[PDB]
């Protein structure tokens, strides 16, 4: 035993990543068989694809709970040459906070990939219509006209059967991953704006209601990858 | 074979985020909203442990000129029937209120059962609980919608589980169901009123065990 | 990397909450209700799970002594936020790596452990006008200071239940059957104690904590995550 | 002999279920056999199964 | 030998730079410009890259103070002068090795970091009348003194960026816009602290050094070295 | 598990008992009676086996000193309750093993050992004014305190028996006969002194205790266990 070794500067000390294990307690250990139950889990990305909600603000809404920051949008009857909705490209925004790939994100460094952004509607059938959807990458404007949209990263939904519709977002990077805390609205993380507009107004026979509402989601696509998870904060004990 | 029972009145008084929930097997129990199981049902008191699937159906009236959505979901291990009192729901809480609104209390699960501190202790300030709802995450579950636009009624199968192959029949409480409704209701005044709900069930694969007579009483 | 991997991933060690130091045989807490006059050493009997608990005994709520005065006695309680905060999932079984993290410097100290729902009863005896605590010696097994030492080990799945529920819904007993309450679902209870005996009780005061780390998990089914108040 | 090496937080520490030995005495140790003995008993179970006495009370 | 070979050539161990100890959760300092009252917690967040730096957040140019006298509060900075003097070359990558330098003898600390843009929140909870700043746990891990000690360790290559420019002439941001500051070069930061509630801060002052070596870099294209003044 | 395999059930260390810590050549204690003015040095011979015993030599009978004051020397014995509580059989043999523990913080100590039934006998000599027990060397091992230190060992089954009887009822002299003393049965005694010379003899005192574990056993034939008074 005794023999001349290789000591360390910090032997025997505690880093919180300790990559080794250290003495068991005692042998003759047995355990049950977990066979009876429903498909274990093994990873994050396999659900973090499932459509999620998003958050979007209740145009002042009045009630004394004041905001309903919730998936849904109302259809409006007058439009205007600036989106139904629109927001930055940054993963620390309500809307991304509490989906899915929000959720993870938020104990993440880095993001890579895209992600499903899936639209629907929530009005009488008896109804038509177009839309009209545009991406803006990083300009020196947040597009607002609709012709601005058009020059965009753009497609246009047809409402006219399925309320529904699905998208998914073009992985451009000069870096493999982009920062996912919202340090700043800097070139390491943004990624410019997107753009919402109704392509034409209403269309529908009597004795259907008015203003009807639309529904939204989001969720992971196939591409997106993660790089370095990170801790949490418990301030919502509060 | 199928059983069924009743709901309350989808209303437009009711809200987003405004629900109602029911126990698995309680409803059986309680025979909730008019529900009965019969033989079943009484066999339960008479095995002391059991292992069951389930088969359901949910149903409601709507029309074309009415718009809003609902939601329909089950979700396992909820304590959902304990009242800030501390205690499951009787026949006459939820028959009587017909509709939950989410709240902080239910955000963070606050209202679960807890201890008597006795004098010996300092009384703690509540306010965290990890049994919380957070509905913008409740998509996660298979689940299904009933809407103006899209049906009446809905159907959904689930599997057993729990910490062990088998459980009591009287505790056993693994899953509960949960309707909640997406939109409020609408529609241009005239058209069919606040309809009504009810909701079919089957287990699937039941086996009764620990036979013995029917529950020494309490 | 795949850090997605969940067995990769929490496999690290993390701070689960301080306690006292021993330096006689104790009374366990009494179960609840306590009234005062039933003195009782609370903050010395370690529980080994990160759920809520309060006074060596689990815990369903959340409440904490946001104010510094009151009357009776503060009790304490142990949540890993980190974990909890990622434990989006059902079910749960994995083993137990721990650590020691003593609080006073140049500390000499003594510990031992007993499994989930294993009873305490230790009493003393007197070697030569020294009592000394039959837990000095017994069941299970013990470790000690160097002068201060990183005493290091791990414990394997023990309940008779087949899995860890992560968050739950049953009954706990058949009387007061309480909700959100699933007992066996931990690995018992450490206490650290100073290689002295009972007359040499001193008036110095000292405190040691632990960090512990997940081994070889598993997990099931889906789990809702806290939500963000929007302020 | 000496280099780098490995330590540990509790390197030589006392637990009650240490699982390894350590350094003998003596050698040339020699024992007698216990051959004429009968019945080396090896497990509780082998003993568990014979029918003991119960204690129930003497009514009053 | 065949010295000239690169990549064995820097692969050799040199000090940073000195950090203050520290004895609470602490107010990382704020973004510029930072006027009197904002009172903030500057030396003590360690800054992981040789470049010009000030108050633990970057810097372009070289300023220092040659006066021992003046209004305001004196930042600190950081220069490897042996690499930065050899460095005739454009663009660049390897990992990094780093040990710790104690400066106070006698010294009992724990120290962790965080990477490269890696924010930095920490707080603190009360164990028993005693706050526990969240940083002595978390996501990265954590080394100790053995009454001192030459805590080691490695890391790599971590940003977003393919590489690492010697000196830069691109624009920092879409708005002030700073030329010379690639922002995304470095490892993050580290910061040491002793293993004592806040209640235990003291009186004394101490403080720590660090040494830090280039592993098996990459480098690309020339560059120009400095001119010697002939006086 | 199998743990309801003997062989593996025992194989764990637990205390023995205190001892007084040496400081010279000591008197043996007398064999009994004893009369008081014959002056003896009780409370450092360590006997080697959980039997009953009493001042450094067997007993029979179990009697403690459950009052505190009387006439006459405090004499020690030593009982293993839990593998005393566990013997539910008859004839036992296995070896050994054996570790100290100080009771004295910081200690500096030497130890040794003779075997069973093996007589004392040390005297002293006087090395240039300093008084050296010959017991600092001799025929049996020693082992030292690295300013306090875990000293382990093992030793075999020795006596001239085939086996060690569990409970026994034979008789164990041709004069004198006591029943139930099966004399051959232990491993010897053990003793604890300082490395210094008779003259450094000291006012301060000093306590050692060990622990005691058995090794590759075998065991025969039933026997009983203790009843429980129903109170
Ligand atoms: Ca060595
Ligand atoms: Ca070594």
């Amino acid at each position: 035993g005794p023999i001349p070794t290789a000591p360390r500067e910090n032997s025997l000390m505690f880093l919180s990543t300790l990559p080794d294990d250290t003495v068991p307690a005692y042998g003759n250990v047995r355990t049950p068989p977990v066979n009876y139950l429903p498909g274990e889990i093994t990873d994050l990305l396999q659900l973090a694809r499932i459509p999620t909600l998003m958050a979007f603000e209740r145009v002042p809404e009045p009630v004394p709970a004041s905001d309903t920051y919730v998936p849904y949008v109302a259809v409006p009857t007058q439009f205007d040459d600036r989106p139904l909705i629109s927001f930055p490209i940054t993963l620390s925004d309500p809307v991304y906070q509490n989906t899915l790939v929000g959720a993870i994100s938020s104990n993440f460094a880095n993001y890579r990939g895209c992600i499903q952004i899936t639209l629907t509607f929530c009005g009488p059938m008896m109804a038509r219509g177009k839309f009209l959807l545009s991406y803006s990458p990083p300009n020196g404007t947040q597009p607002q006209t609709l012709s601005e949209a058009m020059q965009c990263t753009y497609s246009i939904w047809d409402i006219g059967l399925n309320s529904s519709w699905t998208f998914v977002v073009p992985y451009i990077s000069p870096s493999d991953y982009r920062e996912t805390r919202a340090i700043t609205n800097s070139v390491y993380s943004a990624d410019g704006w997107f753009s919402l507009h109704k392509l034409t107004k209403i269309t529908l026979p009597p004795d259907c209601p008015q203003s009807p509402c639309i529904l939204f989601f989001a969720s992971a696509g196939e591409d997106y990858t993660l790089r370095l998870p990170v801790d949490c904060n418990p301030s919502y004990v509060f | 074979r199928w059983y069924t029972g009743r709901l309350n009145s989808w209303t437009k008084a009711v809200k987003t985020f405004s629900f109602q929930a029911v126990p698995l097997p309680g409803a059986f129990l309680s025979r909730q909203g008019g529900l009965n199981g019969g033989a079943f049902t009484a066999t339960l008191h008479r095995h002391f442990l059991m292992k069951c699937g389930w088969q359901v159906q949910v149903q409601c009236n709507l029309t074309q000129f009415h718009q809003g959505a609902l939601l329909v979901a089950m979700v396992p291990e909820t304590t959902l029937d304990v009242k800030p009192d501390g205690k499951a729901k009787s026949l006459q809480e939820l028959n009587e209120e017909q509709w939950v609104e989410m709240s902080d209390d239910y955000r963070t699960g606050k209202n679960m059962p807890f201890q008597s501190l006795g004098t010996y202790y300092r009384p703690p300030n509540w306010t965290w609980g990890p049994n919380f709802i957070n509905p913008y995450q409740v998509t996660v579950f298979p689940h299904q919608i009933l809407n103006a636009r899209t049906s009446t009624s809905v159907d959904i199968n689930v599997p057993y589980i729990g910490e062990t192959p088998t459980q009591s029949s009287e505790t056993q409480n693994s899953w509960t169901l949960l309707v909640m409704v997406l939109v409020p209701l609408d529609y241009k005044e005239g058209a069919t009123t606040d309809p009504e709900i009810t909701f079919s069930v089957r287990p699937t694969s039941p086996y009764f065990n620990g036979l013995r007579n029917r529950y020494t009483a309490g | 990397s795949n850090h997605t991997n969940v067995k990769f991933l929490f496999d690290r060690s993390r701070l689960l909450n301080v306690i006292k130091v021993l330096e006689k045989d104790a009374v366990f807490p009494r179960p609840f209700p306590t009234q005062e006059g039933a003195q009782q050493d609370d903050g010395y009997f370690c529980l080994l799970t990160p759920r809520p608990t309060v006074a060596s005994r689990p815990a369903t709520r959340f409440g904490l002594y946001a104010n510094p005065s009151g009357s009776g006695v503060l009790a304490n309680t142990s949540l890993d936020f980190n974990f909890y905060s990622l434990a989006c999932f059902t079910y749960f079984r994995s083993d137990l790596e721990v650590t020691v993290v003593s609080l006073e410097p140049d500390l000499e100290f003594a510990v031992g452990w007993f499994p989930s729902g294993s009873e305490y009863q230790a009493s003393s005896f007197v070697y030569d006008q020294l009592h000394v605590p039959f837990h000095f010696t017994g069941r299970t097994p013990r470790a000690f200071a160097s002068k201060g030492g990183k005493v290091s080990f791990v414990l394997p799945w023990n309940s008779v239940s087949s899995v860890l529920p992560v968050r739950w819904g049953g009954a706990s007993k058949l009387s007061s059957a309480t909700r959100g309450l699933p007992a066996h679902a931990d690995w018992g209870t450490i206490y650290a104690f100073v290689p002295r005996p009972n007359e040499k009780k001193s008036t110095a005061v000292k405190h040691v904590a632990v960090y512990i780390r997940y081994k070889n998990a598993r997990a099931w089914c889906p789990s809702m995550l806290p939500f963000r108040s929007y302020k």
